[PDB]
């Protein structure tokens, strides 16, 4: 289903957003996955989020 | 014949050089043929050629700021070029000098860059600087980035990014060592040492393919502290151009 990355709150906050702005992080004048380095998800008190892509065991 | 003399540049553009009529004869070139010019050290960059009969044979008009760029003075020598391949910048950033905006308010870009990049298609290379003369002021900015890579020409089509902290004079020096044989005094042999050694196995290493042998790898330089040691290796490493650490 779509409840994987791509959801509610995940689009309200740009979580592959996030990601993507981490990866080509410069000045410089898609996908979501965990190859690189965490960049700050903040969010006010009160909001929790269960929309990151899952991982599953290892099988 | 690519050896030349330098001149002061009576015209204010800071990407114009002026050869003799018998010298671009001599190079093959055009009246406004961009060429590259490279200077002291590893610096270097493009200009504008343009043809000035009163120019003595071999030599050359550049600005103070062309001088300060390739790290010379009047009268000094270059090597010249043909620069054809240069392409048109399509999207550049750019950001003043701090000194350079004590005071100044308004959109800078509309006021300085727009009238400088009204089809001036003036050449661009990365880490250049040029001066703007606007206003009753005079604004400088610095070649922060390019694309195309890396150098080009600013164009109508080029989209200009003036957005970004003010460039502070003081650290491109103070942060930075630059620093070439030019600061070094009363050691001539150990320097030749160090160069036969250091520069020889990486400028030119076909030698060695060519006789068979491996060069030196190691050196280790010693003597009282505060005799320039580390100087000395800098100068050289900066010399020689090759990725230091
Ligand atoms: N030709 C020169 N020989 C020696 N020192 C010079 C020379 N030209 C300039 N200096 C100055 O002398 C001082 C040398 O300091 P430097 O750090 O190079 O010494 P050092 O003993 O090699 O250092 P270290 O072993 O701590 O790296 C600096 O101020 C440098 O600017």
């Amino acid at each position: 289903p779509s409840v994987l990355g791509q959801g509610s709150m995940s689009t309200r906050i740009d979580y592959a957003g996030i990601a993507n702005s981490s990866r080509n992080k410069l000045s410089k004048f898609m996908k979501i996955t965990f190859d690189g380095e965490p960049a700050k998800l903040d969010l006010p008190e009160g909001q929790l989020f269960f929309g990151f892509p899952m991982v599953l065991p290892k099988e | 014949d690519n050896m030349l003399l330098v001149d002061d540049a009576i015209n204010d553009d800071n990407s114009v050089i002026a050869i003799n009529s018998n010298t671009m004869d001599k190079l093959e070139l055009f009246r406004g043929d961009t060429v590259l010019v490279k200077g002291k050290k590893r610096k270097d960059t493009v200009l504008i050629v343009l043809i000035d009969d009163e120019l003595e044979d071999g030599a050359c008009r550049i600005n103070r700021v062309v001088r300060n760029n390739l790290r010379i003075r009047l009268g000094d020598l270059v090597t010249i070029h043909p620069c054809p391949d240069i392409k048109y910048a399509t999207r550049i950033s750019v950001l003043p000098i701090a000194d350079t905006i004590e005071g100044i308010t308004g959109n800078l870009f509309d006021v300085f860059l727009k009238p400088y990049f009204v089809e001036a298609y003036r050449p661009v290379r990365k880490g250049d600087h040029f001066v703007v003369r606007g206003g009753m002021r005079q604004v400088e900015f610095k070649v922060v980035d390019v694309e195309p890579e890396e150098y080009a020409v600013v164009a109508q089509d080029t989209i200009i990014h003036w957005e970004g902290e003010p460039i502070n004079r003081e650290d491109e020096e103070n942060n930075m060592n630059e620093v070439g044989y030019d600061d070094i005094g009363g050691c001539r042999k150990q320097m030749a040492q160090i160069r036969e050694m250091v520069e020889l196995p990486l400028r030119h290493p076909q030698l060695f393919k060519a006789i068979g042998i491996k060069p030196p790898r190691g050196v280790l330089m010693y003597g009282p502290p505060g005799t320039g040691k580390t100087l000395m290796a800098r100068a050289v490493a900066n010399e020689t151009g090759a990725f230091f650490f």
